[PDB]
RNA sequence: ACACCCAG
């Protein structure tokens, strides 16, 4: 109906429990890196000018939709494994996810010989990945 | 900006396209009713009465670059490149995305006449709506 | 008092003295336009800056929830008992402190100082 | 009267392809155009490039008369339609397409200052006085 | 005693600078660097 | 501490010396905007009664309000009381904004 | 009697034309119909003091539209064509501006999530990979 | 070198 004068004490004070069970505190660094990851990242790829190249037989280098994988280490024996965040701490590693962007490659030459070729996940390099984020492992 | 030294702001407006003093003060001035902002751009129209031209107006601009040019077609090219890709790229970056950045700066002298006039307040630096917070998201999209 | 425009080149007339009859007469400078002129008023300054704040004030501004209102003042063309009071507070207005009263009525926008 | 209770009903038709396009000149209110005047229209590409992505210049009446310049619009259709609606004997309105909007400005003739002689006559800056008698000398 | 307080000025008649403008620039040096 | 830190910036917490006043921290319920594209808002004006910018002629904006989307100058209207009713509606709704 | 002249003997029979805005909806229906002949009808009607324009839709087109006025002092607009032969003509000059609005005030936003939805259809986002490439 | 921080 209404919130009455001597029970509004308790309502603000489960209004604002909501508020921090939901968003929680440190919400404006969780965000802005989420937003950097799911949206800026791929729209930087998109953004950026296709490759062409001469000298005759043409090239183009189209990219196309990035994916981001769990942060994993590598040993000395090569073999990939999920690194934790307290090993990071401990190992003085650096807490990163692989980055990995899909590329067409399309070959312009003349005789009618257009051929598409598409490469899966290639790796570009590690980002940096804040933790409790949903990019992290936790 | 990649200019060294100021310019008139009505030789800017007629590089932008517009020539006529009916169409810049249309774009600064929206009621011709009051004589008060008619009277403080008549020292600007008289500053500017030498140029005539559009690209004699684009000639006195790219002269003042932060690059010379050699020929006459050249510096105009650097002043049409900066006229359009440098200044204002929020309002377009496009060769056909001139009549908007006019009135932009249209809007531009006309938020400057008002406050010299005192008919709105001055916007102080220390507002804080005037800020912006560069959280982890666009901080880390600049380096990428 | 107010400058017109050229009908030829669209350019901003300027006064300009005649010998033949001695009369007030606007001349473009940019083109050869002649125009001769009635009102005989080259340029007008308010040295003590008596403008009228009735004019400049926006018809509009009875809604803004911000603004603080009281029945103690009725409108005079309108009728209407509430309305909306507040202060200029702008340069070029001396002391810049009595208040002006905006009607709240819709469709109503009498503005009276008082 | 009949006029005060008029009953007009027509139809609108939308046709698939049309053998002409059909573009737009848009004029300034303060422009004062007048198309009695109008004895001889001439319209082409302007020349200060050196095709399709270049500014339109009309040439009215030749060289007494004005000359105005088209400039295609900074913003494009893609979210918005226009159509005209042009009267017929038949009566079935005709709803036809925009291609492109065009802006035109008036061009003033006159003897105009050459930019050589412009940056002669930029050393009098405050003290240029009697700007009459510059156009005097031109 | 009127009401508007009137007072005339005029420049002495033997008189390249036209007189549109030095009677506006005369004006601004009577409000701005003239003691009474 | 200018007027308009209230419930976003805190006005207790400020560091000591050399920084006083510069260091800042947010207040408890201070949410800083991740951002967003513009083009929903843009297209629902476009698709309103708003006049486009480079439609209009430059005497019609007098008696108008000039309409701003990120700070960049986008057409004008004629009817602002219906427009903040329409918008604040569609906010509280969460539709498209 | 040139290419680059400018036919503008519809101006000079006073030809008049409305300028109309619709929106996306209305214009993808008229597309999808492939122009049979009729797409819509148009309904005018005038009071003793005021004038009601809108525009009913097509019952065969959908498995009200007003046309609410503005002023037309604003500016001076004309509408031309060119064609195939590159013969320039123009066919007269705007009277009276139109824009069309829908019907719906409440029970349109449905409509409108699905565009919104559609429009967000291409746009791409980085996705995760719950194992590592190799 | 820079950040953070103690005292007045
Ligand atoms: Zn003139
Ligand atoms: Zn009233």
């Amino acid at each position: 109906d209404e919130i009455t004068p001597d029970l509004w004490q308790e309502a603000c004070w489960i209004v604002i429990s909501s508020y921090f069970d939901e968003k929680g505190l440190v919400r404006q660094q969780l965000d802005s890196f989420d937003e950097f990851i799911q949206m800026s990242v791929q729209r930087i790829v998109e953004d950026a000018p296709p490759i062409d190249l001469q000298a005759p037989p043409r090239y183009l280098l189209k990219f196309e939709q990035i994916y981001l994988s769990k942060p994993t280490h590598w040993e000395r024996d090569g073999a990939p494994s999920p690194m934790m965040p307290n090993e990071a701490r401990l190992r003085n590693l650096t807490y990163s996810a692989p980055l990995y962007v899909d590329i067409t490659k399309t070959v312009i030459k003349e005789g009618e010989e257009q051929l598409q070729t598409q490469h899966q996940k290639t790796f570009i390099g590690k980002i940096p990945i804040m933790l409790r984020s949903t990019y992290c492992l936790l | 900006p990649y200019i060294k030294q100021e310019v008139p702001i009505i030789i800017v407006f007629r590089a932008l396209g517009f020539v006529s003093d009916r169409d810049i003060l249309e774009h600064i001035i929206y009621d011709f009713e009051d004589p008060e902002m008619m009277e403080m751009v008549k020292p600007s129209l008289d500053e500017a009465f030498v140029i005539q031209e559009q690209n004699v107006a684009l000639n006195f601009i790219g002269s003042r670059g932060a690059k010379p040019g050699v020929t006459k077609e050249k510096r105009i090219k650097y002043a049409k490149e900066v006229l359009q890709k440098e200044m204002l790229p929020h309002v377009g970056v496009s060769d056909f995305c001139e009549t908007k950045k006019a009135y932009f700066l249209g809007y531009m002298v006309h938020r400057l006449l008002l406050a010299a006039l005192g008919r709105r307040e001055l916007d102080d630096r220390d507002h804080y709506g005037n800020k912006r917070l560069d959280l982890a998201g666009p901080l880390l999209a600049f380096l990428f | 008092v107010g400058i017109r425009f050229c009908q030829e080149c669209n350019n901003m007339l300027y006064p300009k003295e005649d010998k033949e009859n001695r009369i007030l007469l606007y001349a473009c400078r940019n083109c050869d336009y002649q125009q001769e002129a009635d009102n005989s008023c080259i340029y007008v300054n308010k040295i003590t800056h008596e403008v009228d704040e009735l004019t400049q004030i926006i018809a509009d501004v009875s809604q803004d929830p911000t603004l603080p209102r009281t029945e103690d003042h009725p409108c005079q063309k309108c009728g209407h008992k509430e309305a909306v009071f507040f202060q200029s507070h702008s340069a070029r207005a001396e002391d810049a402190m009595r208040l002006y009263y905006v009607c709240t009525a819709p469709h109503c926008g009498h503005r009276w100082t008082e | 009267g009949p006029s005060s209770q008029n009953v007009t009903e027509y139809v609108v038709r939308v046709p698939k392809n049309t053998t002409k396009k059909y573009n737009i000149m848009a004029f300034n209110a303060a422009d004062k155009v007048n198309f009695a005047t109008w004895n001889q229209a001439r319209l082409e590409r302007d020349l200060s490039n050196k095709p399709e992505d270049q500014p339109w210049l009309l040439r009215v009446n030749g060289k007494s008369g004005r000359k105005f310049k088209g400039i295609k619009k900074g913003g494009v259709t893609e979210n918005t339609s226009y159509y005209i609606f042009t009267q017929c004997p038949d009566g079935a309105f005709e709803a036809f397409p925009v291609h492109n909007w065009y802006n035109f400005t008036p061009l003033a003739r006159h003897r105009t200052l050459t930019a050589e002689e412009a940056e002669e006559e930029w050393e009098r800056r405050n003290k240029v006085l009697n700007h009459f008698s510059i156009m005097q000398q031109r | 005693n009127a009401e508007k307080l009137v007072l005339r000025i005029r420049i002495m008649n033997s008189d390249k600078m036209d007189d549109d403008v030095f009677l506006r620039c005369i004006e601004s040096n009577m409000l701005t660097d003239m003691t009474l | 501490l200018h007027n308009t830190l209230w419930g976003m910036v805190c006005p207790a917490e400020t560091p000591e010396g050399h920084a006083v006043g510069l260091v800042k921290n947010l207040a408890l319920m201070a949410y800083i905007s991740v951002g967003s594209q513009p083009s929903p808002i843009l297209e629902f004006l476009e698709e309103w009664s708003m006049e486009n910018l480079e439609e209009i002629s430059p005497a019609a904006i007098a008696d108008a309000t000039k309409i701003f989307v990120n700070g960049c100058w986008v057409g004008i209207h004629k009817d602002p009381e219906q427009l903040m009713n329409t918008l604040r509606k569609l906010r509280r709704q969460m539709d498209i904004i | 009697a040139e290419r680059g002249e400018l036919d503008l003997t519809g101006a000079k029979q006073n030809t008049g034309v409305w300028l109309v805005k619709v929106p996306k909806y209305l214009s993808q229906q008229w597309a999808k119909a492939s122009g049979r002949g009729e797409v819509g009808k148009l309904r005018i009607a005038k009071t003793q003091g005021r004038t009601e324009v809108s525009f009913t839709l097509n019952e065969d087109l959908a498995n009200e539209h007003p046309f609410v006025l503005q002023s037309v002092g604003g500016q001076t607009l004309t509408v031309f064509t060119e064609s195939s032969s590159d013969k320039l003509s123009l066919e007269g000059i705007v009277v009276q501006r139109a824009e069309c609005r829908p019907a719906a005030s409440e029970n349109y936003m449905r409509l409108k999530r699905l565009q919104i939805e559609e429009s967000s259809k291409p746009v791409r986002l980085s996705q995760q990979l719950d194992k590592v490439v190799t």
